[PDB]
């Protein structure tokens, strides 16, 4: 709706040219980073605890609630920010390098960053560019220059884009004289493949040229030109505006399954962590109720402190007993579960596997979140066409007025034209080596193999496709003559219609209407009467499983044309809902039709397309399948995917049963309850279509005592494997929905190959795009993407269960690292006088979440197989089964629990009973209560780690070095802070508490055994569990 | 082409250890036979070693000293009398046990100025603030600020022999080393320089309670200022309510005689430490000592505990196995 002028003189109101990739600045960084963090419950909490310790007097120094913060803190903020500096330097290099531009008859060199909406800009080869442009001419005539669009989508060919006409000629020709135009365009749009326009040059005294645009005149900014010297483009968008950019923003999908269990323990914790104090409270004012129980003479209350009102002591106090139990809740956690999945993300991009030989590229992570959000699938939606079957068609077994040609000139001369015109081959214009090749180079260049089997199939035959030269056609019709066809409206093809066309003007004659598409959409434009002449043979062809496309021309009338024409272009110049008000006004050109003749094409399967599909069954996904091709052939390729075993009680709702309004709802709830109600077990899979179902979702607000989608849902869920055939482009969508929506959230891992597929990966779950054949529109949406399709596999049971069990015991652990840790210090709130005396020291508060025992866990984090990653994929029977998300389900997380409660008893009882002995060393001296603290720490350092080292089943070289590298600094730190570090420090409390505590051999055999006692209930279920 | 490290293809090298059943089975019965050979060889240990609390607080109308435990003369005099069965052979030590006596008491643990006994001087005329409540009296510096070493434990036991005749021998007892040498010569030390241990406390002043000033605990050099043992090892905190301080240790003589020999002694306590008000006990344990320690049975019972209930499992694992 915008408006623009090519020399901005007609015959700053926009946006400006400054690519600022980065969110932060060199000012706001802090005011926003902070913020962006302490939004975040634990790390907002852990605030509060801090203010509270420095106005309130608290046991615990400030010291050990503010450091554990200050640094979780300063470890996000660098690499959160540091990782965001590396755009600003990479930003300030694409929006600051030279690009020329044409003020008047002038070849400034200004600063990408300078451009400012239209205004004529120039390119040489092999440069980037500097906006979205609209190609005005180049070096050459024909108004081409190709372009490799490498770096917004991936795209590794040469696509080739279009010139205006109008301008053509200017190509140097002084462009900048006052040249006239107005280029307006829809407001951009993100699509980055939709493109609505105009030009109204200028003539010297009157002209008003309506030349319409469309998206393949528009350069994105960034996609480096190829093979070509230069061009001159005019600005339509310049930066933050342009379509490229617009397409930084993916987040609104990065919702885990295992980033809501973390608040659900929180709240948890967050309503324990009072109740500890609840009930440690009330048992104070309770017990101090005794007259003398309180300052019995040796501690008498100081007097400021005896003066205060009661109710008020009553609060500083429940809040003493948050200060001195907060570490209930783990500090270091939004730490290391990010810096985790950060320096752990890269493992899917790696893995050799995943790397085809002729695509020469391996897998791509398009999103470092969703990773854990594999192992967890329970939907799997493929796609018949790209991914089952690679896009290598061939040809085979045509079939012209139902004769089957191997009728000899009177129409079927013509039907060769039909296969020849009406298609985008575009063979490759470059010339090679002719003599030597089969025919010449002849390769042909486009997106949709369907025909490019078609055109090579022609080419068996007499007529071949040699042209599009200059505005026509060439064509070799079994000898010598070019054939020249004058293109006049390439109707480009459409999902949604199912047809695409072309209007070409016979050279030496009139015009011709010839059309295409599947038999369920064509036939119904068609003089009826030949219909069942070919349909039985469209029926074998598919029914022995090839594709299948029917071929009908029209001629039409010179009169007529005219009224079509205007009609044509006129239904191109509207800006808004092009596309649609196009789409319409040939959905009605294509009215009657005479069918000439079908065609069929067949196809491949992948290397284990066949053989995945078996493997997936076992690990107890429901695989679907939502194809567009017609009925008959998905289920063919079906049983060779191996998806329909042999006897398999079909269930299907095809047009062949469901030819009216309400009969389907009728064979509906007997097929479904009468026959898979009152019920080896896979023995039925479904099969919808296109319009059946429509039917179902749009118009089930009828019968509300048993609505029909409430019944028709109700078999999925217990239909192993489904189909899906004659689907639209969002059909594939609402599907996903229908599913996604039903009895809790079942996770749908969707995976498909081209743009068709684009309307359910940006809405499942997790997305799956395979880079195939047509084009990386699926794999540069998808959140991963994969050559292949044999590669699924290796990617949900060897990754996605990985990718879980090395989180889910992670979320455990980090916290039953902590309820033990601070157990012991509620309960010796039981034998002192309530009045919170930490049991342990200071310097072991602050170090045990960040430096004791951060790093044991991590290890076990990024690198770890709990079961070997070969026998892993070699087994699909249930390791992508025992974890249904299970891990963190309520069963687990409390027993972890019910184990820190008993392991963190033992570790407290475990001692008291062991200073009832009124000495332990041999000299008889006696220990403290600091001594009483460095015990029962030793003997928890020694056990939340080795809890561990009775878990990790791959113990690598790090791991040696880790845990054995955390106790062994934990038994020296004790014994550096132990000694002299008295300057600074306030107590010199525990100046050599450490070093007595093991001088006593009688200490040993009680830390040698608490250890024991604590994980004895650890190393009984390896055996409970190894027996059986 | 894509990188083959061997570790971005996470397959580094591992030691896969198989923990089966069938390999894991011999974890029950290995300890067994190395627990076992401990929680019976502690507890040994732990039976022959003969000791003796006389619980000595009053409260018992009977009680040889009730005479005292209300407020009378300063110097009491209790007299105890008991009989030792099995005489001690080793050197014995004598604690001075304790009961609801809450030594552990967040506002009673700060009560140390840790800085000050160190002997910094200038910390010495101004300790902290926190020893408050008994920080300064009379508008003065306390030496020992702090409840803690204010309410120091203040009353003299003593045991004495009894032979054939009536005259009863004084047990001889020794008082030096009885706190951690680290904390006797590196966290305890006089003020910064000075000849007399008076002088050097100047501005200073005795604790409120205490009766005489610290530099007057003992004559002995080598014990008197901040030095003093019986000082020391009533700062270092209790630990718990029931609790008990070393108070002085009779060093076995070089002979062969038993250095407590059998029959009945006489224990007179110039009872001055009052602690009938918050209802808290007092004794006096005598003791002997073995590398375990001092008598007590928890180490022994618990391995023979676990030592035999893991040794057992294995059986019922075991026989369950096999016969499945
Ligand atoms: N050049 C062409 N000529 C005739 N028909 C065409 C065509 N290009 C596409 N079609 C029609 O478009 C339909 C595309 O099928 P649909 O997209 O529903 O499933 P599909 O088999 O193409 C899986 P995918 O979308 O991944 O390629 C085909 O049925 C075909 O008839
Ligand atoms: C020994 O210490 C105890 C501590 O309670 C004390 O009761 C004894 O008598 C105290 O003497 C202090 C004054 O010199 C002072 O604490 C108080 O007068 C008196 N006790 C009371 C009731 O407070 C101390 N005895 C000795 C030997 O001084
Ligand atoms: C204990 O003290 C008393 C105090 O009278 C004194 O006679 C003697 O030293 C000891 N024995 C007796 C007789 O009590």
């Amino acid at each position: 709706t915008r408006t623009v002028f090519v020399g901005n003189h007609p015959v700053q109101r926009f946006c400006d040219n400054r690519i600022v990739s980065s969110k932060y600045t060199l000012w706001n960084f802090l005011p926003k980073n902070l913020f962006e963090q302490f939004r975040r419950i634990a790390n907002f909490y852990f605030l509060i605890i801090f203010l509270v310790q420095v106005t309130v007097d608290t046991p615990t120094s400030p010291v050990t609630s503010g450091l554990p913060l200050f640094f979780v803190i300063t470890v996000t903020a660098i690499k959160q920010g540091y990782e965001d500096w590396l755009r600003h330097r990479a930003d300030n290099e694409v929006n600051k390098s030279t690009v020329y531009i044409i003020e008047n008859a002038k070849r400034v060199r200004k600063e990408s960053e300078k451009i400012k909406v239209g205004d004529v800009v120039e390119v040489q080869a092999d440069e980037t560019f500097p906006c979205d442009l609209i190609l005005l001419s180049s070096c050459t005539t024909d108004g081409t220059c190709y372009v490799t669009t490498a770096s917004l989508d991936g795209e590794s060919n040469c696509k080739t884009h279009y010139a205006v006409r109008d301008t053509i000629a200017l190509c140097t020709a002084e462009s900048i004289d006052t040249l006239r135009a107005a280029i307006e365009c829809e407001q951009p749009q993100p699509d980055l493949y939709k493109f609505v326009g105009r030009i109204n040059i200028y003539s010297n005294s009157l002209e008003a040229v309506a030349r319409s645009l469309g998206p393949e005149n528009l350069l994105l900014k960034g996609a480096t030109l190829k093979n070509t010297e230069k061009i001159y483009g005019v600005a339509v968008y310049t930066g933050m505006e342009t379509k490229m950019a617009l397409n930084y923003q993916g987040k609104s999908q990065k919702r885990s399954a295992v980033e809501k269990s973390i608040n659900a323990f929180l709240i948890v914790y967050l309503f324990i962590l009072l109740t500890k104090a609840a009930v440690c409270t009330t048992l104070k004012y309770v017990w101090q109720s005794t007259p003398y129980n309180d300052e019995p003479w040796y501690n008498q209350k100081t007097q400021k402190e005896r003066e205060t009102l009661k109710v008020l002591k009553m609060f500083t106090d429940f809040l003493s007993f948050m200060v001195l139990f907060n570490f209930i809740i783990p500090v270091s956690m939004y730490v290391t579960v990010e810096m985790q999945k950060f320096l752990g993300s890269f493992f899917i991009s790696w893995d050799k596997d995943f790397y085809d030989e002729e695509i020469n590229e391996g897998a791509l992570v398009n999103t470092s979140d969703l990773n854990e959000e594999l192992g967890q699938v329970d939907y799997v939606f493929t796609d018949k066409t790209g991914t089952l079957t690679e896009n290598s068609m061939e040809f085979i077994e045509c079939c012209i007025d139902g004769h089957k040609y191997k009728v000899d000139k009177n129409r079927e001369e013509l039907f060769l034209r039909a296969l020849c015109l009406c298609h985008t081959v575009e063979i490759k214009t470059n010339d090679a080596v002719d003599g030597a090749t089969e025919s010449a180079e002849l390769t042909y260049i486009s997106s949709s193999p369907d025909e490019i089997a078609l055109v090579k199939g022609a080419k068996r035959y007499g007529f071949t496709f040699l042209g599009n030269r200059n505005g026509y056609m060439r064509v070799e019709n079994q000898r010598k003559e070019i054939e020249e066809y004058e293109l006049l409206h390439t109707l480009n093809f459409d999902a949604v219609r199912r047809r695409m066309s072309v209007i070409v003007k016979t050279q030496e004659g009139d015009i011709l209407l010839f059309c295409k598409g599947a038999d369920s959409a064509v036939f119904p434009r068609v003089q009826n009467h030949e219909i069942e002449l070919t349909k039985v043979h469209v029926e074998r062809n598919a029914m022995d499983g090839y594709r299948t496309l029917c071929v009908a021309f029209k001629e039409i009338a010179p009169d007529d044309y005219e009224r079509i024409n205007r009609q044509l272009i006129e239904a191109k110049m509207a800006l808004q809902d092009r596309e649609e008000k196009m789409e319409k006004v040939f959905d009605d050109i294509e009215t009657n039709m005479n069918l000439i003749g079908a065609t069929a094409v067949e196809d491949k399967l992948q290397d284990q397309a066949a053989e995945t599909i078996e493997a997936l069954h076992a690990a107890g996904l429901k695989v679907w399948v939502l194809t567009g091709d017609k009925m008959e052939t998905a289920k063919s390729t079906c049983y060779a995917c191996r998806l329909f075993q042999t006897n398999t009680e079909l269930l299907e709702l095809t047009t062949k049963t469901i030819e009216e309004s309400e009969r389907k709802e009728d064979r509906l709830h007997e097929l479904l309850i009468e026959y898979r109600k009152k019920l080896e077990h896979q023995e039925y899979g479904l099969i919808i279509d296109g319009s059946t179902l429509s039917l179902i979702l749009n118009s089930s607000q009828d019968s509300s005592s048993n609505n029909y989608k409430s019944i028709f849902l109700q078999i999925c869920m217990k239909c192993t494997a489904v189909l899906c055939c004659r689907m639209a482009p969002l059909q594939k969508a609402q599907i996903v929905r229908m599913v996604k929506n039903l009895k809790g959230s079942p996770i749908t891992l969707s995976i498909g190959d081209g743009a068709n597929d684009v309307s359910m990966i940006l809405e499942s779950h997790v997305g799956i795009g395979i880079k195939g054949k047509e084009g990386r529109q699926a794999a540069r949406n998808s959140d991963y993407s994969v050559p292949k399709f044999k590669h699924l596999k290796k990617l949900l049971l060897a990754h996605g269960h990985l990718y879980y069990v090395r989180i889910a015991h992670l979320v455990q652990y980090f916290f039953y690292k902590n309820l033990c840790f601070i157990l012991p210090q509620f309960l010796y709130q039981f034998f002192c006088g309530f009045s919170q005396q930490p049991l342990y020291d200071a310097a072991y508060l602050t170090m045990y979440n960040i430096c004791f025992t951060s790093l044991p866990i991590l290890a076990y984090s990024l690198l770890e197989q709990h079961i070997n990653i070969d026998t892993l994929t070699s087994d699909p029977r249930l390791y992508m089964k025992i974890s249904g998300n299970a891990m963190l389900q309520l069963g687990p997380f409390l027993y972890w629990t019910f184990l820190a409660a008993f392991e963190g008893t033992v570790f407290f009882f475990g001692t008291y009973f062991l200073f009832q002995t009124a000495s332990l060393e041999e000299n008889g001296k006696v220990y403290g209560n600091w001594t009483f603290g460095t015990i029962v720490f030793t003997v928890l350092v020694f056990t939340v780690t080795l809890k561990l080292a009775l878990d990790t089943r791959f113990w690598t070289w790090i791991n040696h070095f880790v845990i054995w590298g955390s106790l062994a600094f934990y038994v020296f730190f004790s014994f550096f802070w132990g000694g002299i570090i008295w300057p600074f420090l306030k107590q010199q409390r525990m100046y050599f508490v450490f070093a007595q505590m093991l001088s006593s051999v009688s200490t040993w055999l009680a830390i040698i055994l608490l250890i024991f006692i604590s994980l004895f209930p650890e190393i009984l279920l390896i055996v409970l569990k190894n027996v059986r | 082409r894509p990188d083959n490290t061997a570790f971005k293809q996470q397959r580094l090298p591992a030691w896969q250890p198989i923990l089966t059943a069938g390999t894991v089975l011999p974890i029950f019965f290995i300890i067994g036979l190395i627990f076992i050979p401990i929680g019976i060889g502690i507890f040994v240990t732990s039976n022959n070693i003969r000791e003796i609390e006389i619980d000595y607080t009053g409260t018992e109308p009977s009680s040889p000293c009730n005479k005292c435990l209300s407020p009378d003369v300063t110097p009491c005099f209790c007299t105890i009398n008991f009989t030792l069965e099995k005489s001690f052979e080793g050197n014995v030590f004598m604690y001075y046990g304790l009961s609801n006596f809450y030594q552990n008491h967040r506002r009673y643990v700060k009560s140390r100025d840790d800085s000050q006994l160190n002997g910094d001087s200038s910390a010495l005329l101004n300790p902290s603030k926190e020893c408050e409540p008994y920080r300064r009296n009379e508008d003065k510096p306390i030496a020992p600020c702090g409840a803690i070493m204010n309410s120091m434990f203040n009353d003299t036991l003593e045991l004495f022999l009894i032979g054939q005749d009536s005259y009863p021998i004084p047990i001889a007892l020794k008082k030096k080393g009885i706190a951690w040498w680290t904390d006797k010569n590196v966290k305890f030390r006089n003020p910064p320089g000075g000849d007399n241990l008076e002088e050097r406390f100047k501005g200073t002043t005795k604790p409120v309670n205490w009766l005489k000033p610290v530099y007057m605990l003992d004559s002995d050099p080598d014990n008197n200022g901040f030095i003093n043992e019986d000082f020391i090892v009533w700062m270092r905190t209790a630990a718990l309510p029931t609790f008990r301080k070393l108070y002085r240790l009779i060093e076995r003589k070089s002979d062969l005689h038993p250095t407590l020999p059998a029959g009945r002694y006489w224990l007179n306590v110039t009872y001055n430490y009052p602690v009938h008000y918050f209802d808290g006990r007092k004794r006096m344990i005598l003791s002997t000592i073995s590398w375990m320690g001092g008598k007590n049975p928890f180490l022994g019972i618990a391995y023979i505990a676990v030592g035999s209930i893991s040794f057992l499992l294995g059986v019922v694992l075991l026989v369950i196995n096999h016969k499945y």
